[PDB]
């Protein structure tokens, strides 16, 4: 599933992560956009192995198990199959885990980048959240 | 990839310090952790001091916390390890490694977190 901007600002609403670990909404969106294109069903392999799965690219390495991955510790407890779905409640849950670590966003290659320091508020504007 | 370099091994009396230097070249903010680990001599290799490059946070081994200090200059892809009050036990191969992919906090002074290496410095107390 490819979510809308506005459609994925909602669903990240609903989650609650306006304001987790002090990031604004806007920021989760930036980051859904840069790291999946909104697309739930976004992969791709890495050459330690691992694979990055859902709308915000998870790493298998690390946090979910694909069982196919050297090395891997699952901390949010999940089979990788379960971020590429068009429910994206395992990928927030994860992703709350992720921004929990210690390091905030700084996670997420594709936030740091084209987010972090940004107006990532631009991404709800026009919502009407 | 990244390349990482060391230098400023040496000799040190006990008590003494020394300044330990991690150069990386292949890529600047790609890289997320910069790491020493150390190796002494007969021993298993350990984490020591793990750096966050894009927070600066830093995190210790408990044996060193308070008398290391790891540092960066994150425009230069540097990593620096200011080894303050040096004990004997100190003594080992230190080695610089590093990772382009974000690691959990609780994971970063394992070896194998790492992609990433230097060949190492000696550190003699």
């Amino acid at each position: 599933k490819v979510f809308g901007r506005c459609e994925l600002a909602a669903a990240m609403k609903r989650h609650g992560l306006d304001n987790y670990r002090g990031y604004s909404l806007g920021n989760w969106v930036c980051a859904a956009k840069f790291e999946s294109n909104f697309n739930t069903q976004a992969t791709n392999r890495n050459t330690d192995g691992s694979t990055d799965y859902g709308i915000l690219q998870i790493n298998s390495r690390w946090w979910c198990n694909d069982g196919r991955t050297p090395g891997s510790r699952n901390l949010c407890n999940i089979p990788c199959s379960a971020l590429l779905s068009s429910d994206i409640t395992a990928s927030v849950n994860c992703a709350k885990k992720i921004v929990s670590d210690g390091n905030g966003m700084n996670a997420w290659v594709a936030w740091r980048n084209r987010c972090k320091g940004t107006d990532v508020q631009a991404w709800i504007r026009g919502c009407r959240l | 990839d990244v390349q990482l370099v060391e230098s400023g091994g040496g000799s040190v009396q006990a008590g003494g310090s020394l300044r330990l230097s991690c150069a990386a070249s292949g890529s600047t903010d790609s890289i997320e952790y910069m790491t020493w680990f150390r190796q002494a001599p007969g021993k298993a290799r350990e984490g020591v001091a793990a750096l966050y490059t894009h927070t600066g946070n830093t995190y210790y081994t408990d044996s060193v916390k308070g008398r290391f200090t790891i540092s960066q200059d994150k425009a230069k892809n540097m990593a620096y390890l200011r080894m303050d009050s040096v004990k004997s036990e100190d003594t080992a191969i230190y080695t610089c490694g590093a990772t382009r992919k974000y690691v959990p906090v609780r994971f970063a002074l394992d070896q194998s977190s790492y992609d990433y290496w230097g060949q190492g410095t000696q550190v003699t107390v």
